[PDB]
């Protein structure tokens, strides 16, 4: 009895360990241009994008490859694909991303900051730019500008 | 019978931008996501779901007069990069970010 | 507005007996409790909710059409001694287990 | 702001740290007879019959007194209240409970298992019910009659 089950594209139906029909996940894997290990969004190394799009149909809807390759530490050997950009988190994993660029200027310094980086920034925005930029965490000294 | 078709309990793809929202620059990655929901009408559970069903069936004294809803019976993870109060690049894996099925309470 | 009093949105309290449900003999204790649960009319949130409750404002494109309704916002654990697979006497302190306050999604 | 605001028994309204008011837990200790530690039924000593009513508003709705004095390692030194016995969980901490006491006679022996006892049961309620007499875990040693 799954004759009759249809469960749309990425899936397919399977008779289960109590005689049950069942939708299982079964992504098209026919034509992917790499072969080899890829990095997944959610820091896992993949054997390929295969076993990616598995996890992506079966756990993590949203998961997608971040760049070829086994994940890395440090930035040293990550190529990011298109425009995106290499950072690392807090354990020194390497993600690529998209850094934002547009910070509005405040009227005042109230929302000043001072960076471990010995920067004073207009606002959290400008010291999570410089952030993201820079590829890994400066980090806030204390609010409000640098004392000199 | 989740994706929306023609109006029943059913879930709605739908995507949010976080720059849409306002948080572009506090998360760093992804830049949006099918958040998606759940809409309609309606004519495996949780212990509490579980223990309180049992007082919904029909003519059972106590009774349960549950008020029921096009809610999510399934959810799924997201991984996140964002800043913390720091100000610290911060990967997490966060669970219960998606709706992945609907159904009526 | 909780405790429902004479018809909104509201938390009812309501007992569940591990007995009346055939858990007596793989639940130790307690033997019951007030689990409640949310009944009414719907004419701090998650991550998800709030995120979709964006898209929901008067007038907003894209638009979530969100099946709203009496759902529990708050809830809260209670420790329970059971039954493990092996038959062997386990405590844990369990979360989510009642509902303590009712609201429209 | 609060002159109005009305949060019944059990509870106070008190103004925050931002101005706003806030219903907080507020107990009635007034008359509690025992005045010494308790142990909750989370496992948990208490200071005192107080403080297990405001974690009780605050936390844990159904949480009680399961004996007085502090929580205890090993049934050797419990005294439960009224008809209530002590057993012990995983990691030997006493627990004083109602045992349930009823169990249907299953037709066949399919339902029967072993007991690391040696005793063969008639159903998982049988074993669980002299395990909670007995004070503590027997556990199974395998699905079945014991085997000779
Ligand atoms: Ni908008
Ligand atoms: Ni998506
Ligand atoms: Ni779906
Ligand atoms: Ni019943
Ligand atoms: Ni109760
Ligand atoms: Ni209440």
């Amino acid at each position: 009895t799954c004759e009759n089950v249809d469960c749309g594209p990425g899936k397919k139906c399977r008779m289960n360990k109590k005689n049950k029909p069942r939708c299982v996940c079964a992504p098209d894997c026919s034509n992917i241009t790499w072969k080899g290990p890829v990095c997944g969004l959610d820091g896992k190394t993949y054997r390929n994008e295969c076993a990616l799009l598995k996890a992506r149909c079966k756990e993590q809807p949203e998961l997608e490859v971040q760049y070829q390759g086994k994940c890395k530490k440090t930035c040293r050997d990550v190529f990011c694909p298109g425009s995106s950009t290499c950072v690392v988190d807090q354990t020194n994993n390497a993600y690529c991303v998209t850094c934002n660029r547009i910070c509005p200027e405040p009227s005042s310094s109230e929302q000043s900051l001072c960076g471990n980086d010995g920067v004073t920034y207009s606002s959290a925005c400008h010291l999570r730019k410089a952030t993201c930029l820079l590829g890994r965490s400066i980090g806030l000294a204390y609010e409000g500008k640098c004392i000199k | 019978g989740l994706e929306c078709d023609g109006n029943i309990c059913c879930k709605k793809q739908f995507f949010v931008s976080f720059k849409d929202i306002g948080w572009n620059d506090w998360i760093i990655a992804p830049s949006g996501y099918h958040a998606n929901y759940c809409e309609g009408e309606c004519p495996s559970l949780s212990f509490h779901s579980t223990v309180i069903n049992h007082y919904r069936m029909r003519g059972h004294s106590p009774f349960a007069n549950l008020k029921s809803c096009c809610v999510p019976t399934k959810l799924r993870p997201m991984s996140m990069l964002y800043y913390d109060d720091g100000q610290n690049i911060i990967k997490k894996d966060i669970q219960n970010m998606i709706v992945e099925e609907c159904g009526c309470s």
